[PDB]
RNA sequence: UAUGCCUGGGCAGGGCGAAGCCAGAGGAAACUCUGGUGGAGGUCCGUAGCGGUCCUGACGUGCAAAUCGGUCGUCCGACC
RNA sequence: UGGUAGUAGCAAAUAUUCAAACGAGAACUUUGAAGGCCGAAGUGGAGAAGGGUUCCAUGUGAACAGCAGUUGAACAUGGGUCAGUCGGUCCUAAGAGAUGGGCGAGCGCCGUUCGGAAGGGCGGCCGAUCGAAAGGGAGUCGGGUUCAGAUCCCCGAACCCGGAGCGGAGACGGGCGUCCAGUGCGGCGACGCGACCGAUCCCGGAGAAGCCGGCGGGAGCCCCGGGGAGAGUUCUCUUUUCUUUGUGAAGGGCAGGGCCGCCCUGGAAUGGGUUCGCCCCGAGAGAGGGGCCCGCGCCUUGGAAAGCGUCGCGGGCGGCGUCCGGUGAGCUCUCGCUGGCCCUUGAAAAUCCGGGGGAGAGGGUGUAAAUCUCGCGCCGGGCCGUACCCAUAUCCGCAGCAGGUCUCCAAGGUGAACAGCCUCUGGCAUGUUAGAACAAUGUAGGUAAGGGAAGUCGGCAAGUCAGAUCCGUAACUUCGGGAUAAGGAUUGGCUCUAAGGGCUGGCAGCUGACUUAGAACUGGUGCGGACCAGGGGAAUCCGACUGUUUAAUUAAAACAAAGCAUCGC
RNA sequence: CGGGUAAACGGCAAGGUAGCCAAAUGCCUCGUCAUCUAAUUAGUGACGCGCAUGAAUGGA
RNA sequence: CUUCUGGACCCAAGCGCCCGGCGGGCGCGACCCGCUCCGAGGACAGUGGCAGGUGGG
């Protein structure tokens, strides 16, 4: 487990479920937006960005640009 | 079990009628005086040791006392 | 079954004292033809069914 | 990882035959049964979809051993009938006999 | 069982401080909170329970009264309703227009509600899986799988 | 975007049943599950619940009306024609 | 055992991926296109389960008055 | 009772061996050691139905346990099932079934409201009763104890129901000895406070409501870094490997979770808030400040005195330890949020509670009526079941029968996986015998040069293909599909690189744990190395499909099916 | 007795229409032709006075 | 004698009369009378007994 969090004994010979039973998509896609929502409302509530601003981008992170 | 925090509501606990006794159990950091009563455990818990023979002394006569 | 009626658990009391053997002292007796108890039942040849 | 057994002879996972596992003093994983989770009462008014607040939600049979106080609220309706539609029976009530007298 | 839903109305006890709930076959159009009224002397309207002999001919009800009494016999299914064709003053009696084209002459103290069967249209749809249709009859009872008579033995 | 060409909604049953039954489902599977404006409240969640019975999930109304569309073209006219026999009525 | 009813229990992991939604594009306009999201279904592979195709296999005074092995059907449903 | 015949047979599920003990007697028993299997959808640990003493101890070796047996679920003799809070008991579910009534030659049958049906406290009920050890249903858990019982006994800490002593509440005093009050009180509000009168009647709630998807919280387990305490390894290496490292109910407090279902202020367009998805707002957002419910989490009373680990000493005395942390699409369990589906809408009743109403009750100046365990005290809780097996030997199938029989808990590694394979806990002795030999013929498994269906009724059987990744995917079509079409390439090990977070301080610091992509090196070109794991294509026939069917020779083109049409009312 | 009725039984009183076929349906038959193979009573596509196809006894 | 609303609604107010030592009762309020509870059918449905038809259920 050591060798594998070195990326060893992971190539494609040794992947046998699918790349979303490994890694879900959904997952992936939920842990991004968590991510870049909270970037946002951190961003908002420092005043770096508007509330104009931050509802625009907000639109923007719910589809796939960033 | 009720836990009384106060001294002298655990001496109107001591002093019932259907207290059948008084445990003193001598711990690390405090000492707990846990009366028998007819339907809880009442345990009061005295940090300082100085008050320990305050209250051991101040305990009414007849009941029954232990030392743990 | 563990959980049983009275009358039941009564009737498995008969038949539990009945399936003891003769005493030997009635085989000494006069008019003995007795060899054996002949109703002896093991609980798993014959079942009661009842 | 000691698999623990039921306690009683109910060996179906019934409704009624639910268990949490707890840890005992003597270093023990045992099942432990709980109790259904009982709901608050709902407004007697049949429209709001929310239960009432400031009453227990316990079972039945437990408010049987509970205070008045943990049943019910200081309100004229309280315990029975959510504060919104009291508010909206108040007017209601005062403003249907207030017409009734305009008629006349 | 039935594709038309049921409305539970609440009246007063005329007689006894008591609160009547009754059990309607729901009119097309009708919601909670409103005030139905039932009797000779209340308003055409959708849902008000009259007597056929009460009403203008043409008059589109429900829940008509096949006897004097009998608490709505005709027309109870969904998207169904029965048509007031004429009224007979002298002997008393309405010719009303049922669901299947007959034309029954009743009396004209049968009441009825006003109005047509709510679930209208449910037939409209083609029921596309065998199992949509097992689910249609396990309700209402054991008769869906029909074998044929060809199919069986003499 | 457009994912199907024209099944759309009935896409999900596949290639079974026939196309003409897959479309006439479609006219009603799509007004079965139409969210409506609510007469009575303005917001639109007038929703299906049962066969007949369309519920507002905001003012919590509950309105007997069509099995798959909120009313049919049978009660409109008939909601109308009363109307006009209870005003000829009166007079 | 056949069927209805009543009250309970149970049904891995994956594939394709429908409506709804978001964004970016194209267009004079109508309207179209792309990416993502979403997770529909008497859907697919498939475990348990339930079935019992083929081997016309084993056995055939048998383990068994109908079983065993491989293989195989289905496995959110008219399911068990 | 023979021949058959000392013959068939004692062959499904990998496997035993050594030594010792007891004993007349050991392949089979017991102890020890080694080697293995089940590998947490167990050959493990507990139940239900069923069995009924099979449970336990001792003894026997006669019959039985298809070899043996010093052994047994055999036989013989004793023993063993302890309850207010586990279930029955109580409720009605589909049902079943009395009474009135009706029928019937008659035993009886039909029937579940239908008759002067209230035996209670002015009465509405409408139908007696039976019917669930998986439904409903108040309330016990921790530790210890037996040869066999255990939430039942013991100790400790509670709880519930029923029934008749204290404290507190009611009780706040004003106006001039007198008169007069006083069936509580707080908050703008949600609502709070330890109680805080009240009947017939009325209203409502809880009980009490499907399935499926997604998300989040809590826990158990797993995982990681440490620190203790034992043990393994120590030829070399290894601050190493392994084991164990805790706190019940109930009460209180506090985290945490939920109020898109509540409160107050306020007011929104440059619309904003917000989720994985959605959704939310002038019927009032965002924001700020509150309130309620759930808190199975933590702390705490319980409580460490017990339990456990270890070191000792003589049913016990002692020493010491029982520690500090950190993570998650992890696995189960549970609590929430929210959506989807139905021509499917997914129980009743016992029981308990709240409100509306205010008939009445209470005392006249300190109390009275009254008090929802308000807080304590006192008393009682009867009857029955409870052992054990619960299944390759305790049930059924004539049996210790490869069949059948309802569930609950579920470790590590590999992997997408509750697949397959290996291991730990736990269990077992290879399934009603052993030794020797390794002929034919079998059953099961495997390989075979060259050719490749020439075999055969027939590619029957076998084999080929298989995972994942990157590419490439036609005819036809109901536009959904066909499709993993077909056809190709890659796959190990090792060593790096790049990319994807969070917390703290206002860019800096610290800290992750799970993966993808690229590259180099490397080898007897081997790399989904075991395991797991679609051969494909071109057509015809039938049936649309999914589904169903002759239990024990026919799974089909048969039945069903939606659709279509007809018929009766 | 008379009328209606065939998605009534049925037939083709009417003389088999649209279609389809040597078919799971063709006796003659191993039909004829083409294709498929070195070779085909098989297969497919065609031909149809079809022993004895055919339209909800549903045809395609 | 009730149509504007998702409220509430009973267990007599009032008057008259009468009895108790502050209570209680009666009448009106709530008209009188009456032979079927109220309606729909009706000597037809129907019932029992004969007669004819039909009747592979
Ligand atoms: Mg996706
Ligand atoms: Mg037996
Ligand atoms: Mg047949
Ligand atoms: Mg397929
Ligand atoms: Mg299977
Ligand atoms: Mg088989
Ligand atoms: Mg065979
Ligand atoms: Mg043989
Ligand atoms: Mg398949
Ligand atoms: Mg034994
Ligand atoms: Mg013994
Ligand atoms: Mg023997
Ligand atoms: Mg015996
Ligand atoms: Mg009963
Ligand atoms: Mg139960
Ligand atoms: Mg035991
Ligand atoms: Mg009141
Ligand atoms: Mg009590
Ligand atoms: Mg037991
Ligand atoms: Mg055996
Ligand atoms: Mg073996
Ligand atoms: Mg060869
Ligand atoms: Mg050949
Ligand atoms: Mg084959
Ligand atoms: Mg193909
Ligand atoms: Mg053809
Ligand atoms: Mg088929
Ligand atoms: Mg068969
Ligand atoms: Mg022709
Ligand atoms: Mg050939
Ligand atoms: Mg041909
Ligand atoms: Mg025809
Ligand atoms: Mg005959
Ligand atoms: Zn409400
Ligand atoms: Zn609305």
């Amino acid at each position: 487990t050591l060798a594998r969090r070195k990326g060893r004994h992971m190539g494609i010979g040794k992947r046998k479920g699918t790349a979303n039973a490994r890694m879900p998509e959904k997952l992936s896609w939920m842990r991004r937006m968590r991510i870049l929502r909270r970037l946002l409302r951190r961003y908002r509530e420092s005043k770096k960005i508007d509330r104009h601003m931050y509802h625009s981008l907000y639109l923007k992170v719910k589809g796939n640009v960033f | 079990p009720r836990k009384i925090e106060e001294i002298k509501d655990f001496l109107l606990t001591a002093r019932r009628k259907d207290a059948k006794s008084v445990k003193i159990k001598k711990n690390k950091d405090n000492v707990k005086f846990k009366v028998r009563c007819s339907k809880y455990l009442y345990t009061l818990v005295i940090t300082d040791k100085e008050k320990a023979e305050k209250l051991k002394q101040s305990l009414p006569p007849g009941l029954s006392v232990k030392e743990l | 079954s563990s959980h049983k009626t009275f009358k039941i658990k009564r009737f498995l009391a008969k038949k539990q004292k009945q399936n003891r053997p003769i005493p030997q002292w009635i085989r000494m007796k006069t008019g003995n033809k007795i060899r054996y108890n002949s109703k002896r039942r093991h609980w798993r040849r014959t079942k009661l069914g009842l | 990882a000691p698999r623990l057994t039921y306690r009683r002879r109910l060996s179906y996972n019934t409704t009624s035959n639910k268990t949490r596992l707890s840890r005992t003093p003597g270093n023990r994983i045992v099942y432990l049964y709980t109790k259904k989770v009982g709901k608050a009462p709902k407004s007697a008014c049949g429209i709001c979809p929310g239960r009432l607040r400031g009453i227990r939600a316990v079972r039945p049979k437990v408010l049987m051993r509970l205070s008045k106080t943990k049943k019910h609220v200081s309100r004229a309706y309280g315990g029975s009938m959510c504060a919104k539609c009291v508010r909206d029976r108040i007017k209601r009530a005062f403003l249907i006999e207030e017409q009734k007298i305009v008629v006349k | 069982g039935r594709g038309a839903p049921l409305a539970k109305v609440a009246f007063r006890d005329p007689y006894r401080f008591k609160k009547r709930t009754e059990l309607f076959v729901a009119a097309e159009g009708i919601h909670t909170g409103q005030f139905v009224y039932c009797g000779k002397k209340a308003q055409l309207n959708i849902g008000n329970v009259l007597p056929v002999g009460t009403m203008p001919e043409g008059t589109i009800v429900c829940c008509v009264e096949e006897k004097p009494g009998d608490r709505g016999k005709l027309a109870r299914a969904s998207g169904n309703y029965a048509t007031v064709i004429s009224h007979n003053p002298e002997t008393k009696k309405t010719r009303v227009k049922l669901p299947s084209g007959s034309k029954k002459v009743i009396s004209s103290a049968n009441r009825a509600i006003v109005g047509v069967v709510a679930g209208g249209g449910r037939i409209d749809k083609p029921i596309l899986k065998a199992g949509r249709a097992y689910h249609k009859y396990k309700a209402k009872r054991n008769c869906w799988p029909r074998v044929r008579g060809v199919a069986m033995n003499p | 975007a457009k994912r199907t060409k024209k099944v759309g909604i009935v896409g999900k049953y596949g290639t079974r049943y026939g196309a003409s039954l897959r479309k006439m489902v479609k006219k009603i599977e799509i007004s079965q599950h139409a969210k409506y404006t609510c007469s009575f409240c303005g917001k639109t969640k007038m929703k299906r619940k049962a066969v007949g019975i369309w519920h507002c999930g905001s003012c919590m109304k509950i309105v007997a009306g069509g099995a798959w569309t909120y009313n049919t073209t049978s009660a409109v006219t008939v909601k109308s024609a009363i109307r006009r026999l209870k005003e000829l009525k009166d007079q």
